[PDB]
């Protein structure tokens, strides 16, 4: 509607018998290939990302937002758990870090 | 081709040039209309030869490389249901985009939304597995991802059956 | 010649591959729309008779 890309804001400019809109949009660029999984298996339970996708740099699995690469370690705070680990097809086995165990010890 | 008529017609001035200018003006925008509907893709996106989309079957919307213009099955069904000169001054000018190129536009628009999602309309086309595309589109309507992932095989069957019924409702109902 | 509809592109689709942007570009593009035309009027009597 307002320009190509994800619309941020627009500025009107008057013209003789019309209007000129300056559509400021956000265009993603410089993409990288990755490997994804629908969910992460940990303790016989399936973990889905609250907001983002599971990506791996070939060795380690990360949780990143979907429009900008900012990988983060898969914790129990940026994922949610639903069901056992045998119904989702494409599950990968990995560890879901817990921010409560390290303090306890 | 009556000279005594054409000389008399000059007495009315510039009606004839006005009428041709108006008809040419509405003949150019007939091509603009098609251009702004279909020519919305920067590039001609292609579908992977191996078609594993998590159980989703886009065989009746994707092109067939045996049919005329490589039309899809529903597109061919559509072009056989509508099918129901120059004498003196009348001249039908051909469309700028042939049906083959419009079919290529709709194939690229359709192969980019299967592989890349809605990202190819906002920048660089970013690939994503189709099941995971359905998961984020389920997020868009307020349903969590696990509802798609735990019901993937039901959802794919429902989608395939619904496409099959579009085919039937078009192939029969006049 | 016959028109080329655009550059061919094949997206590297597979069941476990994604592409994620690492940077962005902020682009500003114009869009011109007419809103009004000249307010004209013709006197029918004066145009016809004069």
């Amino acid at each position: 509607f307002c320009g190509k890309g994800y619309h941020l804001m627009s500025f009107p400019q008057s013209a003789p018998h019309g209007v000129v809109f300056l559509h400021v949009t956000y265009v993603p660029a410089q993409e990288k290939n990755f490997t994804t999984a629908p969910a992460i298996c940990h303790d016989g339970k399936a973990h889905f990302p609250r907001e983002g996708v599971f990506v791996s740099n070939g060795t380690h699995w990360f949780v990143t937002q979907r429009n900008f690469y900012e990988p983060q370690i898969i914790t129990t705070d940026n994922t949610f758990v639903s069901g056992n680990c045998d119904v989702v097809i494409g599950i990968v086995n990995n560890t879901v870090y817990d921010p409560l165990q390290p303090e306890l010890d | 081709d009556s000279t005594e008529c054409s000389n008399l017609l000059l007495q009315y001035g510039s009606f004839c040039t006005q009428l041709n200018r108006a008809l040419t003006g509405i003949a150019v925008e007939q091509d603009k209309n098609t251009q702004e509907v279909f020519a919305q893709v920067k590039q001609i996106y292609k579908t992977p030869p191996i078609k594993d989309f998590g159980g989703f079957n886009f065989s009746q919307i994707l092109p067939d490389p045996s049919k005329p213009s490589k039309r899809s099955f529903i597109e061919d069904l559509l072009f056989n249901k509508v099918t129901l000169q120059k004498f003196n001054g009348l001249t039908v000018l051909p469309p700028l985009l042939t049906d083959e190129m419009i079919a290529q536009y709709t194939s690229a628009l359709l192969a980019g939304t299967i592989t890349s999602g809605w990202t190819f309309g906002a920048g660089p086309a970013l690939q994503i597995p189709f099941p995971m595309q359905m998961a984020y589109r389920f997020n868009g309507i307020g349903v969590t991802q696990n509802v798609l992932y735990e019901n993937q095989k039901l959802i794919a069957n429902q989608f395939n059956s619904a496409i099959g019924k579009i085919q039937d409702s078009l192939s029969s109902t006049p | 010649y016959t028109m080329s509809l655009g550059a061919e592109n094949s997206v590297a689709y597979s069941n476990n591959s994604i592409a994620i942007p690492t940077n962005f570009t902020i682009s500003v593009t114009t869009e011109i729309l007419p809103v009004s035309m000249t307010k004209t009027s013709v006197d029918c009597t004066m145009y016809i008779c004069g």
